[PDB]
């Protein structure tokens, strides 16, 4: 395929990302040093799709990383992957981005956005065609929502025609020392539904959920659920990083999966729930990938989709696998569970299959489904956000800084309306 | 004495073609290095196999027929397989990105920027060519790039020749190998625009083929090796005519002739019965009446669909080896046994049949074996209703709530196409039914 930039904004996009790539390159059998171990062409078929050649014609990531809080570039090169990056687009700020929107959205940031632009061209020079973007934050903070808002409108606005997807993190009341969040998140989707091709819902509420109530860890911290998210990021790029025969690609799957010209925000899941090991694993088999695919326990938001509907489906499965016996598990999902899913579009519920096992677990495979239980994730969100708007609270660091009391009434009535379009959708018939 | 030419759109397109065209060299004798000795290697031809090689004075036998892909991925494969030094330096197509499953995006966007220079290419072939009977175009009704592209091809050629017949093999993507979910968009938006500028059409279901190969060769995992290689097979068998010699069904005008009633029912069924299983080296010996008896089977034709509650027009055939024709006459009057066999009034009826006096080609280290003796009826019922029905349903649905059709309108396509494509398949599915 073409080239792919991938951006990454903040403490948390810069994070997730760095151990996203350690993940990958772990997979595509890459050297910290550059140097070339893989012991197959199946490995570099794709290789291009995100590394770039040096002098040496050796392989380099492509990617870009975004703060103001000038403490995260020796973060960058204290991963042990960390010094992997090309010393060019360790571009941050100087005096911190205190997570107040408008001061990276309007403030400032936007002085910086023709610096962000002059990188993203200079190195999508070198890509011979460009597929799509790849912004990674969370909604929260100015550097994360507000930044990645105004990114995504600029590159919007010069590429008008190629892909944009994203992943979002919606900070939770579970684990937040900040307040100022559901105001970012709404402030954030409102540009985000509007402005992006797609989206995932890497959610807080449900990691903690589910890492706290079966993974019982005891204290959640920036490094396990880093690895978490890394990982199912990891699964979620496998499909066009392999070569598949559902050969998906990023404007084939906007084109199989987005339903409506608005609803555009995946769940990303993944069946064999993992914690940090040392050995092999304790085995599993195929029945239990089929089980634990769908559980109500598993997805990356907080919501039963037995009590809503799927507009559409999507699996990637890895590891040596019978094919046939998949495909027999599938219809018979598709088979025993015919309320379950929309009478829309039949034959939604799309396949693909994998060989590379994952760096540590023999037989798993990434959900990236699309429901209407996104509306639950929403309506607590838009509720949070309106119980702290009710009455004033630190709005005026809002209007001092740029905003108005209209801004926040129509994101408002977006939100709203969006959750109405997915109750819509989430009860037609036939 | 009558030239032909052939064309690939798309990787399904692109993959058949392949498929067949090493057929086609076996079939003759040719090899990627042969050289046929009863010639001159200079234009030693105008035989019946003049009709595709156009050999050269190097005595190569060149092709005529050139592929298209809108991003290069199995166009590539070709040009780097087997038969790489069978093709000129770089007469093929090459793109640079897919209409990715988006009729519109082939049908306004792209191909309307890479037209031109394909037809440029089609004219140039066809200046060497002599006296062209018309083009054989290999497509599917699946992705953006076979379908939308080749209903604008369509368009442009019926522009430039309309005197010159056009005959279409098409494929009706199946769920089991769906590669996409807007396949049936796209599949009502090239049946709607290609009547106008379609004469005859064949459609080869993907169902049909990964029905047979997982039930009669002994395969679970039907790659793009295996349904090809089967349709390579049957391609082979029913362009067989023109191919090797003459007898019945010489010409794209007698294929209409004898085949097409009415031009708004131009999709003629193929049925075929040698199904052979793989390198099992005994089973049993074989009888001209078997397989001909086994021809009727609906289990054994090209697309699914059950002809006993409907009526023929013509039901053709073609045979491969030990001619007896009696028999075929008692087959006739066997089949005539009116269990499951109709004809309509207002025309007589004629089982014409063509002999070709050599035995069935085979794959030689493929899923098959050589056999003997080949046949396959091309009966232009009016059960090939069945398919259109089907797809209108799924159609229909997704129509229901607008669903996906942003990623159509806001690339250069209206609302309205929609509906009255819609309408037209309608009508041309009551075309159909009112025969009776
Ligand atoms: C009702 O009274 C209350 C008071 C406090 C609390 C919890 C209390 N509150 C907050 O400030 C949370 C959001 C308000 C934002 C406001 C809305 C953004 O514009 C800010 C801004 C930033 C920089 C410059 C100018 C403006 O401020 C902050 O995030 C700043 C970060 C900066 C100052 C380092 O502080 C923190 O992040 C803390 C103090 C470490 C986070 N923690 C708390 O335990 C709860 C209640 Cl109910
Ligand atoms: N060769 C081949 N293709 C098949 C088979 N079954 C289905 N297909 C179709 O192969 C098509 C892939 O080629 P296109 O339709 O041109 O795909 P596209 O996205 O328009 O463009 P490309 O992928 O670049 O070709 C899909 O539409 C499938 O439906 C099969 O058995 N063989
Ligand atoms: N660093 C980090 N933060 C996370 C993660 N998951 C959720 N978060 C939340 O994301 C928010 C951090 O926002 P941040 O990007 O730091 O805003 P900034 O201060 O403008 O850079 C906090 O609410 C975190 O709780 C994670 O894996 N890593």
């Amino acid at each position: 395929m073409r080239e792919i930039v991938h951006i990454q904004a903040g403490q948390c996009g810069n994070q997730i990302g760095a151990k996203f790539w350690e993940v990958i390159s772990d997979e595509h059998g890459i050297d910290p040093s550059g140097n070339y171990v893989g012991d197959s062409d199946l490995q570099l078929e794709r290789i291009s799709v995100y590394y770039n050649e040096a002098s040496s014609h050796k392989y380099v990531p492509r990617a870009i990383l975004v703060d103001l809080e000038p403490g995260t570039m020796d973060s960058v090169r204290s991963g042990a992957f960390g010094h992997l990056f090309r010393p060019d687009n360790f571009i941050f700020g100087q005096s911190g981005a205190g997570n107040n929107w408008a001061k990276g959205h309007y403030t400032e940031g936007a002085e910086l956005v023709d610096s962000v632009l002059d990188v993203v061209r200079k190195e999508c020079e070198n890509c011979d065609c460009l597929q799509g973007f790849q912004l990674t934050h969370s909604l929260g903070g100015g550097t994360g929502s507000g930044m990645g808002t105004l990114l995504i409108s600029k590159v919007r606005e010069e590429y008008p025609d190629r892909i944009m997807n994203t992943f979002s993190v919606v900070p939770s009341p579970k684990v937040s020392d900040t307040v100022v969040e559901p105001y970012n998140a709404t402030l954030s989707i409102h540009q985000l539904v509007e402005n992006t091709d797609e989206t995932y819902c890497i959610d807080n509420e449900a990691l903690y959920d589910i890492c706290f109530r079966t993974l019982k860890l005891a204290t959640p911290t920036y490094g396990d659920l880093n690895h978490l998210v890394s990982a199912t990021m990891s699964g979620v790029t496998t499909s066009l990083r392999f070569p598949g025969q559902l050969n998906a690609d990023l404007r084939k799957l906007a084109v199989n999966m987005v339903p409506f010209p608005r609803l555009h925000f995946f769940m990303p899941g993944f069946a064999p729930l993992t914690a940090r090991g040392s050995q092999q694993y304790r085995a599993l088999t195929v029945p239990e990938l089929t089980q634990q695919m769908f559980d109500a326990k598993n997805m990356m938001a907080a919501c039963d989709p037995r009590h809503g509907r799927y507009l559409t489906v999507a699996t990637v499965f890895r590891g040596r696998m019978s094919m046939k016996e998949v495909d027999e598990q599938m219809l018979a999902i598709q088979s025993k569970n015919s309320s379950y899913f929309v009478e829309w579009i039949p034959n939604n519920v799309k396949v693909a299959v994998c060989d590379i096992p994952p760096r540590g677990l023999k037989m798993s495979s990434t959900f990236i489904g699309n429901s209407t239980a996104i509306q639950e994730l929403f309506k607590r969100i838009s509720e949070q956000f309106t119980a702290m708007f009710r009455r004033k609270a630190f709005l005026h660091w809002y209007t001092g800084e740029g905003m108005d009391e209209m801004e926040f009434t129509e994101a408002e009535s977006n939100m709203n309306d969006l959750v109405s379009e997915y109750q819509q959708y989430q009860d037609a018939t036939a | 004495m009558r030239e032909c030419i052939s064309i690939h759109v798309g990787q399904a397109g692109v993959q058949i073609g392949n498929a067949c065209w090493e057929l086609y060299c076996l079939e003759h004798g040719i090899q990627p290095d042969g050289q046929m000795p009863s010639d001159k290697t200079i234009g030693g031809g105008d035989d019946s196999f003049n009709t595709f090689f156009s050999e050269t004075g190097a005595g190569k036998h060149v092709p005529r027929a050139v592929f298209v892909d809108l991003e290069p991925t199995v166009i590539d494969e070709v040009r780097t397989g087997t038969y790489r030094q069978l093709f000129h330096p770089e007469q093929l197509i090459t793109g640079k990105e897919d209409a990715a499953n988006n009729y519109a995006r082939g049908h306004y966007t792209i191909g309307k920027e890479i037209i031109d220079l394909v037809l440029d290419r089609i004219r140039k072939l066809a200046d060497q060519c002599t006296g062209l009977q018309g083009f054989l175009v290999f497509h599917s009704f699946g992705g953006g790039t076979g379908s939308g592209f080749t209903s604008l091809l369509m368009e442009r050629l019926s522009v430039d020749y309309g005197k010159k017949s056009k005959l279409e093999f098409s494929i009706y993507p199946a769920p089991q190998v769906s590669t996409a979910v807007v396949e049936p968009y796209n599949s009502i938006l090239t049946t709607h625009t290609t009547l106008e500028h379609s004469d005859c059409a064949f459609m080869v279901d993907n169902e049909a083929i990964y029905d047979i190969c997982r039930r009669n060769l002994d395969i679970e995992r039907p790659t793009y090796t295996n349904l090809n290689r089967l349709i390579s097979q049957i391609v082979s068998s029913i362009t067989a005519s023109l191919r090797f010699d003459g007898a019945l069904n010489v010409d794209l005008t007698e294929f209409q002739t004898n085949l097409v009633p009415y031009p708004r029912i131009h999709f003629p069924l193929a049925t075929y019965a040698p199904v052979i299983s793989a390198e099992k080296a005994y089973h049993e010996q074989l009888s001209v009446a078997e397989i001909t008896n086994a021809c009727f089977e609906p289990a054994n034709q090209m697309v699914k669909c059950d002809p006993r509650h409907g009526k023929y027009m013509a039901c053709c055939l073609l045979y491969r080896g030990d001619v007896v024709p009696k028999d075929v006459n008692a087959a006739i009057a066997t089949i005539k046994t009116k269990r499951s066999i109709q004809f309509v009034d207002w025309c007589p009826t004629g089982f014409k049949v063509g002999i070709n006096y050599q035995p069935p080609t085979v794959v030689p280290g493929g899923d098959l074996a050589k056999v003997q003796r080949a046949v396959c009826m091309l009966s232009n019922t009016t059960a090939i209703a069945e398919a259109w029905a089907r797809l209108d349903h799924k159609f229909d649905l997704m129509y229901a709530k607008r669903a996906f059709v942003h990623w159509y309108v806001g690339e250069g396509m209206e609302e309205g196409e929609f509906s009255e494509a819609r309408e037209d398949m309608a009508a041309l599915e009551k075309d159909y039914e009112e025969v009776g």
